[PDB]
DNA sequence: CACGTATGCTATAATGTGGCAGTCTGACGCGG
DNA sequence: TCCGCGTCAGACTCGTAGGATTATAGCATACGTGA
């Protein structure tokens, strides 16, 4: 692909498949030659160093340096590492409908809920808006609502407060050691750009606001709702897994 | 312990015989002719020279090997194209297609994209006049500077400069240590955003429900025209292959369709809105 | 140490308390980031497994 | 005697300890090792000289040619630091080499009278390190950080175990050199000595010697001891050294003259030894039976037959010792082994050594490094001579032979850099002496073995490398071109050399962004020693040993200052006295105690010198003027520490501080706080922003005033004088006669920095300090810095504070602050963003920068001028244009619906695209500055000619004022001359100042004073043309960009950010928070005499912390305030200067037994009131570290502030108005905001972008990205229900591509429905199998 | 034909290669 | 069976910043597709 600067950038194995049709097409070429047999063989043994490096390199050995000096990236590099791809793109992924920020505390907030910054929500819930919006056919189209978005009319925030109503959204700490990490709460709306939790639950999360940080993420289906709001809900996850001793309590 | 496979190669070539000056003569007369043997022994000789020029070619593109190998099929045009009648030696003229074989092979290989040898040239003799400029301007050569010196137009010199640039490697990271890739910064542009995507679906939409609310000769030749709802695009005056066949009527009617819709975006909400857009 | 810190933190510690002190919290700290990983580890080898 | 800066504001000090040696330069390693880099030495091969001196001469493989250094000359720096930075290259000096080509005659033997070619050839720029400590490269200041290896010498180390459950530990050596293979010897649970050159196979030690040409008998005389056996007539004897049986237990019945000694089977003691060699006994008789298992010595032959015997180092036998006899040898050298002290190692090696000779030796050798390949004779010499004798390839350097020699035990320090037959023969003595029991293993974490390489060594090396690469191309172009046509340039390549060096300066680890939110960042960053990157240790390799401080690190390393973090214990900040030793070891300074008085004598001290003698503490009393107070005082020697007597001390420590860096010595009560808390208040310290108003701290140390001049961002006066000039710009000053030269015209002009962007998008703007007027000597600051108060560091802003709970507002450090903190623009911070738009020239044709543009709303364009370029002070907000780009469009092809849509506007604007650099989403500001750099042949944009209408006239007007200012300055010294021996005053005013020229006086020295005062009016009068024609060039100059790229114009958009909940502030002893609301005035708590408090910080994040400090620099912040106020109330109503001297005197002269003394007095009335005025805002007291203030002192001093001894108060609370029910301490904290905003860190994505293989979202806010949903998120979801939560974040959520637009549909349809597919990872991974040839099939149901 | 791209041919003798990895570490197998 | 190189492992999100280098001769004859 063409970089922006007009400059080209390209996979290593673009670079060991060259490696194997040049060797592997001098070698017809020497064939066609009548060769002497040293020299075939030289092609040969090349030839296998190719394919071997393009298959799995730094196993046959001293694996071919590319450009900076590091081992070029092989078919076998891309599935294998934790990098691979299993770990890295199958057993876990980057999310839509996911945002972050600082946290802080809401000791107004009941235990089911939690302060959501207004231009976040407006971020995350975007095609919900998009949607209520055709229906009170305050917007003739989508192209029309999101520019009545991105001008943050006055009548969108009524709009947005209406979807997230009974809406549960799912915060997220690092490290998520055991399932508490992740809760389920309703969203309270809040003027400013800090996530709001409530003090009783940080102690699953482990949460304590000296700039600690949460991921949000909406459930987007009516089961994906049921499941946060009946299995995932803060409420509803008062008792440890682990021990029957709560974790749920102030401090 | 001997694995490697350049040790084990120059292990077999050191085990060849050396040639003298009589004895190229006399096989390079049977090689002519066309013998197998002579051909075999000229090539296995003189595998040495190759090495030599081969280990002072390396660093450059290819690896050690690489270079050996094409040199090789150097040595062998060499064998092909040798003149034992001339006086003169054999290694003289075999290191001009040695060298010759292996800065071609450089030329290609190296390089990702395919580059002509005619423009590889050219750079060349822009790359020398810079070292040139570099050693008596203790700063480094401008295009402009180049281009004066070889008499040459800029965008020409730019031109071959913008050839020059060398690819970057996606695979590898850039955040200190493996942060990051190059390749989940840089996104997909070819594809649309599902945002993007999801706007033309309703555009497209909206069209079937605004073809049924205009006249039924007004949406019958304004979308068989830009190929809406038609198979082909066709102009104002190829309306007139369908039933219309006029070109007054034609223009009048595919602007009094777009008048009508025009009244209709401005009602609904758009117009001035849709405007920026 | 065969010599203890009789001072406190109220009446403050001496350059030689302060300094012996400082082996011990940076091992602190230092378990800390680098000890996780074979805990984490030991999480992810029960999780396969179960 | 107090400076005047200093009779502006007095900091109170409670330090006791006198300091005999001020804190040094801090910025000193950065300039020394560069220093000494670019230094022009003869023979000091230090730097270039040395890296010529060790390449050249480079002569060729043919030996006919030869090239040869002669010198070496860096030019002028092209541009300059400012021009540098804005165009965006690199700060540097070109490097211009004399080079000889000289030839020899083939025919000759060898007569250089050939041709001999000198020029001057150009070798790259070398980057030039600025007078602050950095380097500007492409236009970014960057530090390269120095490093800290394992010096070269010896090593001696042990596996403790480790190897062989059997628990044996291997001794083993390491020589290692600076440059070459290391040499590794080590022992085999068999207690076999073995070799590894280069750390590769092993071989048997002895090998090594037989390379070096040793025969057996000869290696035996080297580690063995002889014993003679002398056979008289029939019975045995043997030739006995008293001592050597000691402590071994006799086998056989001994027998000295008649007379019985030792008794068979009992242990010999002292006794028997004495009495032994007091007889005198030098033979006793022994049994035959003995001699079974002894070692020969030498080769013992017939001399009948000619024949071998006994081969040398055989173990002998009864019958051998048979024929040995009747052969007609009486005389036996057997070695002597007797496990324990002597151990036969070497002799048990040559008995697994499978080589013979010498030839046989160095064979193995050469077929171990170089496997496979065939040996010849001339191979294996050359390659073994190679190794560690050849000058070229190994090198110790004189570290490496100091310490070699140091660890041998010599006498002589400098010696070769390559490996003697003696020392390596030393060094297996050595290993074994260890092996033994005599002798001691060396320590890798000890800072004796630790050696510091700053900049210089690091640059030299690079440069070598370079020279290197040219080496090789030299060499071969020698060899094969014709000689005298062909000259030395045409051979050189100046782009390897240039290629090695900016890959150090740009490429390199330890080259890297300089940390510049605040003066102490800067300073802290460029004193940092790093044991990561080339040549050092990795994460991977690093252990727990070496990232623990040792006690070598006393005085040297700070103990307390490390990132928390995998770097934790590789990275250390340099202590504040330390310093690099000759060789590069750390050394600390320490006063010399001789004959139990402690002299001012000072002594820098190194690592391994420390060790030697018993150093005092600092804290250890000493007498007025002479000796210790106490008998036993505390010390340390032998890295212990405990009491020793009076005549025992040798040293003793400097200062208090020294044991401390510079980050950690700026807080207040250390001494009281948590070494891990204080860690991070010293790592916080870095992270502080500058707030609009540099507020001093009220509770300091004294470091404040020595970090913010020696960081350098403070103008300081070299001169000193009188102001003759302030302005908001620059600053001139007149010189006293005293220091001003009579040759230049005598007027310093220091120009300040103006709001300028920091690499943290900071702001960095330098204040006038001194009113116009105003007296000033040398080293006297001139004017403020981003985070200075009048010379002192100030990196955040000192509050009222309450420790109580707020209704659960500071609940986990979170932190409660009053409104009136935001109206008082305090912690409001300034940040200046620099923004670029490239003009490149694409396949399709170059890209326009007008302000046309298709599609574009009149609002839009309003802000753009003729060019396209935003107006200078315009505010912008996300989505305004900032600068107008089109890019040319090829295909123009569309669907139906945009050809309709086209049609309907009939705006089809040709076939250009819209590419403008719009303003960031989110992000809005003001306009601050607009840069353009253009090409040469291109035609200027209205825009940019108007720019540079404005620099031209700007430049003129700048250069103007030089030659005015500098000749009106001139002129007023001729003036003075003059009248020295010509009165004219009113005269001379009266004709114009222009015709003096005829103007002089008798021909004595004064008229040679006119003569240069008139050579230099003239001198400037040029020099002012050639200045202004070199400013014109490079304001029309067309700077040469990356190719492809036409122009760029770059934006500065300047933004204030007020404080705000999320905003993450600190103390300074690692106590953070994030705020978490802004209290109405009314809310906040408040004293008796209404005054609301500040900030409302929870008690409970104390006593578990365990960082006292805090608690300490509040009650003292509040008494520094409270006599602040008093000062405050006096002046609001006059009052007398003799009352406000006598309270203020009585004040400085408070503490017990404060060491600062302030005779007030001497101060005139007119320096008092300017003196009260700043202390009004609060009297500034210094607590230094470890000689700090003490409770008593702190409650004295409240006394005097008419505040409570508890320092706590009775509060009211704002909402109720009722009391508080007990107590609550207030005082003043000061606090800090760090750079962590959360206006920078809030995210939010529903849709965006995908990547491009994977098909994923984007990661990172920069890139749009979603937050990504890990394994260990993934698990949680498992175990509760959530299955569909989980598939939707697998599936519609990441690759499933179909999937997550068909589910964007439905959701705006609102269907709430899934739809899900596959993801389209998974179809890769699938691709990735297949593409290794494994067939991986779906099977159908 | 022509522009871009490629293959071609030249003659003093010359004829066996050579830049790093810095020893992470406990763990668990697969040839001699 | 055992000493030993070989091969496989080493928490989770956030950030910052962009990125490099070298040189391959002069010339004519040649093969390939569009006008
Ligand atoms: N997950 C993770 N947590 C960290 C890391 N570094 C520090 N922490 C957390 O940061 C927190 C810092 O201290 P606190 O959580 O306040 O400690 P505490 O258990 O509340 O005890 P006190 O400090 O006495 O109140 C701890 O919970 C750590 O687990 C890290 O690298 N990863
Ligand atoms: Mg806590």
């Amino acid at each position: 692909v063409p970089l922006d600067g007009g400059r080209f950038a390209t996979s290593d194995l673009n670079d060991l498949y060259r490696r194997v049709i040049n060797r592997n097409n001098r070698l017809k070429r020497l064939l066609d030659l009548a060769a002497p047999d040293i020299i075939v063989r030289n092609e040969k043994r090349m030839l296998q160093e190719a394919v071997d490096a393009l298959l799995d390199n730094g196993r046959r050995g001293r694996a071919i340096t590319g450009s900076n000096k590091r081992p070029l990236k092989s078919l076998a590099d891309m599935i294998k590492g934790k990098q691979g791809r299993f770990r890295q793109n199958l057993l876990g992924k980057r999310v839509d409908y996911s945002g972050r920020s600082v946290i802080t505390v809401g000791p107004y907030l009941r235990l089911h809920q939690c302060g959501l910054p207004k231009k976040m929500a407006l971020e995350l819930f975007k095609p919900f808006i998009y949607g209520k919006l055709e229906l009170r056919g305050l917007a003739t189209t989508i192209k029309a609502a999101k520019k009545m978005v991105e001008r943050e009319e006055a009548v969108v925030w009524d709009i947005l407060d209406e979807v997230i109503r009974e809406h549960p959204v799912l915060l997220n700490r690092a490290p998520t050691l055991h399932r508490l990490g992740i809760q389920a709460f309703e969203p309270v709306l809040i003027e400013g750009k800090a996530i709001q939790l409530h003090p009783l639950v940080c102690a699953a999360y482990n949460a304590d606001f000296d700039g600690d940080q949460m991921a949000v993420h909406v459930p987007l289906t009516l089961e994906a709702q049921l499941e946060a709001r009946a299995l995932m809900m803060s409420t509803n996850n008062i008792l440890s897994p682990a021990n029957g001793e709560p974790i749920i309590v102030p401090s | 312990r001997v694995l490697d496979a350049t040790q084990l190669y120059l292990g077999e070539i050191g085990y060849s015989p050396l040639l003298t000056a009589e004895e190229e003569v006399y096989f390079a007369r049977r090689a002519l002719r066309g013998d197998v043997a002579s051909r075999r022994r000229m090539i296995e000789s003189n595998l040495r020279l190759v090495v030599k020029i081969a280990r002072r070619y390396g660093n450059r593109g290819l690896a050690l090997l690489d270079l050996i190998e094409e040199g090789n099929l150097g040595l062998i045009r060499a064998v092909e194209k040798f003149d034992p009648e001339r006086g003169f030696r054999f290694s003289t003229y075999a290191t001009w297609w040695i060298r010759q074989t292996i800065e071609r092979a450089i030329m290609n290989q190296t390089r990702t994209i395919r580059l002509p040898i005619h423009i590889v040239k050219e750079l060349n003799v822009y790359l020398r006049t810079a070292r040139e400029l570099s050693h008596k301007l203790d700063h480094e050569p401008s295009a402009e500077e180049i281009a004066e010196q070889l008499d040459k137009p800029v965008d020409d010199v730019s031109r071959m400069l913008r050839l020059n640039e060398r690819i970057t490697s996606v695979d590898t990271p850039l955040g200190g240590d493996s942060e990051k890739a190059l390749l989940d910064i840089l996104a997909d542009e070819k594809e649309n955003g599902p945002e993007d995507t999801t706007q033309d679906d309703d555009m497209k939409q909206s069209i079937v429900k605004w073809l049924f609310e205009l006249n039924a000769k007004q949406r019958e030749v304004l979308a068989r025209r830009f190929g809406l709802l038609g198979y082909e695009a066709a102009t104002l005056e190829d309306v007139g292959r369908e039933i219309g066949l006029t070109r007054e009527r034609v223009r009048q009617i595919q602007v009094e369709g777009l008048r009508r819709l025009r009244e209709i975006l401005q009602t609904q909400g758009l117009n001035i809105e849709a405007l920026f857009l | 140490i065969e010599t203890p810190i009789t001072a406190n933190f109220r009446e403050g510690l001496n350059v030689l308390q302060y300094f012996i002190s400082t082996h011990g919290a940076r091992k602190g700290l230092a378990d800390t980031a680098l000890k996780t990983a074979n805990s984490g580890y030991l999480t992810r080898r029960l999780v396969d497994v179960a | 005697v107090y400076s005047y800066t200093e009779k502006k504001r007095i900091r109170k000090d409670f330090g006791k300890r006198p300091q005999v040696l001020d804190v040094p330069y801090l910025l000193s390693i950065q300039l020394d090792s560069f220093q000494k880099f670019i230094e022009q030495d003869p023979e000091g091969q230090y730097g270039l000289e040395a890296a010529f001196r060790s390449v050249f001469p480079i002569q060729s493989y043919s030996g006919n040619s030869e090239l040869q250094y002669v010198s070496y000359r860096l030019g002028e720096p092209v541009f300059d630091v400012q021009e540098c930075q804005i165009r965006g290259v690199t700060y540097s000096a070109p490097l211009r080499v004399k080079l000889r080509l000289v030839i020899y005659e083939r025919e000759a033997p060898e007569g250089t009278v050939k041709d001999i070619k000198e020029q001057e050839v150009y070798m790259g720029e070398i980057p030039l390190m600025t007078d602050n400590g950095t380097f500007v490269i492409n236009g970014t200041e960057r530090v390269i950080v120095s490093q800290l290896h394992r010096s070269p010498g010896v090593f001696f180390d042990s596996d403790k175990g480790k190897t062989h459950s059997s628990g044996k530990v291997l001794y083993n050596a390491r020589i290692i050199p600076y440059r070459g293979s290391w040499l590794d010897f080590e022992f085999d649970p068999k207690d076999n000595l073995f070799v590894r050159i280069d750390r590769r196979r092993k071989l048997p030690a002895t090998i090594i010697l037989r390379a070096l040409n040793y025969t057996t008998e000869q290696i035996l005389d080297l580690f063995f001891e002889k014993v003679i056996f002398e056979i008289r007539d029939n019975k045995l004897q043997m030739e006995l050294v008293p001592e050597r049986l000691r402590g071994e237990t006799a086998s056989f019945d001994i027998e000295a003259n008649g007379k019985v000694y030792v008794e068979k089977g009992r242990r010999i003691t002292a006794r028997h030894i004495r009495q032994l060699e007091k007889d005198d006994v030098k033979l006793i008789e022994v049994p035959v039976e003995y001699i079974a298992g002894k070692v020969v010595a030498k080769d013992y032959i017939d001399e009948s037959t000619g024949e071998l015997i006994c081969a040398a180092n055989m173990e002998l036998s009864l019958d051998l010792l048979a024929k040995l006899s009747q052969s007609g040898h009486k005389r036996i050298e057997t070695l002597f082994t007797n496990d324990l002290d002597h151990g036969p190692y070497i002799s048990e090696t040559l008995r697994v050594d499978p080589t013979n000779d010498r030839l046989s030796a160095l064979v193995e050798i050469y077929r171990m490094m170089r496997p496979g390949e065939p040996p010849t004779r001339e191979a294996a010499e050359s390659l073994f001579e190679n190794l560690f004798f050849s000058e070229d390839r190994y090198d110790l350097s004189a570290v490496g032979r100091m310490k070699f020699n140091r660890s041998l035990l010599r006498e002589e320090i400098e010696g070769s850099g390559i490996l003697s037959k003696d020392d390596i023969i030393d060094v297996m003595k050595k290993l074994i002496d260890i092996r033994n029991g005599k002798g001691e293993v060396d320590d890798i974490d000890h800072l004796g073995n630790r050696r510091i390489r700053s900049v210089g060594e690091m640059a030299e090396n690079q440069f070598r490398v370079g020279l290197v690469r040219v080496e090789r191309a030299v060499k071969e172009r020698l060899s094969l071109g014709d000689l005298d046509t062909l000259m030395p340039q045409d051979m050189i390549n100046a782009k390897p050399i240039s290629a090695a060096v900016k890959e150090f300066f740009g490429s390199s680890q330890l080259s890297q962004f300089m940390d510049q939110n605040n003066p102490l960042s800067e300073i802290t960053h460029k004193r940092r020693i790093s044991a990561l990157g080339p040549g050092g240790l990795t994460r991977e390799r690093a252990g727990f040993e070496v990232r623990d401080v040792h006690p070598t690190h006393y005085g040297r390393v700070c103990p307390i200052e490390t990132p928390e973090g995998p770097n934790i214990g590789l990275i250390n900040s340099l202590s504040v006295y330390a310093q690099t030793n000759e060789y590069g070891f750390l050394e600390t300074p320490y006063r010399k105690v001789t004959d139990g008085v402690v002299t001012d004598e000072i002594h820098y001290l190194s690592a391994i010198e420390e060790g030697n003698y018993v150093i005092a503490q600092a804290n250890s009393n000493l007498d007025e003027e002479g000796h210790f107070v106490e008998d036993l005082v505390t010390c340390r020697s032998k890295g212990e520490s405990s009491l020793f007597s009076r005549d025992q001390v040798d040293y003793m420590d400097v200062s208090t501080q020294q044991v401390v860096s510079v980050g950690a010595s700026l807080i207040p009560f250390l001494e009281h706080d948590d070494a891990n808390r204080a860690l991070m208040g010293a790592n916080m310290q870095r992270q502080a922003v500058p707030t609009l108003r540099a507020d001093k701290p009220l509770v300091g140390t004294g470091m404040e005033r020595a970090v913010a001049v020696d960081s350098g961002v403070t103008a300081v006066a070299k001169r000193g004088g009188v102001v003759q000039y302030v302005d908001a710009s620059r600053i001139v000053i007149k010189v006293n006669e005293d220091e001003m030269y009579p040759g230049e015209a005598g007027i310093d002009i220091y120009n300040l920095t103006k709001y300028t962007r920091s690499n943290q998008n900071t702001c960095i703007n330098q204040m006038p300090c001194v009113s116009l007027g105003e007296p000033v000597e040398r080293g006297d600051v001139l004017a403020d810095g981003p985070s200075t108060d009048l010379g002192e560091l100030a990196l955040g802003q000192n509050m009222r504070v309450a420790f109580m709970p707020w209704n659960g507002y500071n609940f986990e450090d979170s932190i409660l602050v009053s409104e009136r903190v935001v109206q008082e623009d305090r912690f409001t911070t300034i940040h200046i963003q620099e923004l670029a738009c490239v003009s490149r020239d694409t396949k399709l044709g170059p890209e326009e920068i007008t302000a046309d543009i298709p599609n574009v709303g009149e609002a839009a364009l309003s802000k753009l001028d003729e060019s396209g370029i935003v107006y200078i002070g315009a505010e912008v907000t996300g989505g305004d244009i900032l600068v107008g780009k089109v890019t040319p469009k090829g295909e123009t092809q569309l669907t139906p619906e945009e050809k309709l849509l086209r049609a309907i506007f009939g705006e089809k604007a040709s076939d250009v695209k819209d590419s403008s650099l719009r303003v960031p989403n989110g992000v809005s500001g003001t306009v601050i500055d607009v840069q353009v750099f253009t090409r040469d042949g291109v035609e200027k944009d209205k825009r940019a000619l108007e720019i540079e209408e404005m620099q031209l006239k700007q430049a003129k007007k700048d250069l103007s004022e030089e030659l005015q200012i500098l000749e009106a300055g001139l002129f007023s010294r001729i003036r003075a001359v003059l009248v020295a021996g010509g009165v004219e005053a009113e005269k001379l005013d009266k004709l114009p100042r222009d015709r003096w020229l005829e103007l002089g006086l008798t021909d004595e020295e004064k008229q040679n004073q006119l003569e240069q005062l008139a050579e230099q009016y003239d001198e400037l009068k040029h020099e002012f043309e050639k200045k202004l024609e070199a400013k014109r060039r490079k304001i029309t100059q067309g700077d040469d960009l990356a190719p492809g790229v036409l122009k760029i114009v770059k934006v500065y958009l300047a933004v204030k950010r007020r404080i705000q909940p999320g905003d993450k502030m600190a103390g300074r002893h690692g106590n953070k928070g994030v705020i978490s609301k802004i209290n109405p005035i009314e809310d906040m708590p408040y004293d008796e005499n209404g005054t609301p408090v500040d900030i409302v910080l929870n008690p409970l994040g104390v006593p578990s912390r365990m960082n006292i400090g805090q608690i300490l620099e509040t009650h003292l912040g509040m008494a520094a305030k409270g006599i602040g106020d008093k000062i405050n109330a006096m002046l609001k109503q006059q009052q007398e200067v003799a009352k406000l001297r006598e309270f203020i005197q009585r004040a400085y002269d408070l503490g017990a037994d404060v060491r600062q003394k302030v005779d007030l007095s001497t101060f005139s009335d007119e320096e008092v009131m300017r003196l009260a005025e700043n202390l009004r805002k609060g009297m500034p007291i210094a607590t230094p570290v470890f000689d700090g203030a003490k409770e008593a002192e702190i409650k004295e001093l409240l006394k005097l502030g008419d505040l409570p001894t508890s320092g706590q108060i009775r509060l009211y609370d704002g909402r109720t108005g009722e009391q508080f029910e007990r107590p609550v301490t207030v005082g003043y904290m000061y606090m800090l905001k760090l750079n962590h905003l959360v206006d920078d860190k809030m995210h939010a994505r529903s849709t965006g972008s995908y990547s491009l293989v994977t098909q994923q979202p984007l990661g990172g806010k920069a890139q749009f990205g979603g937050q990504r949903f890990g394994e260990m998120e993934v698990w949680a979801l498992e175990a509760y229900g959530a299955a569909y939560t989980l598939q939707e974040m697998l599936t519609v959520k990441s690759d499933d591509v179909n999937g997550r637009t068909k589910m964007y549909k439905n959701i705006v349809d609102g269907n709430h429905q899934m739809e899900p597919g596959m993801p389209e990872s998974f179809n890769v991974l699938l691709k990735e199998i297949r593409s290794l040839g494994i067939n991986i099939e779906l099977e159908d149901e």
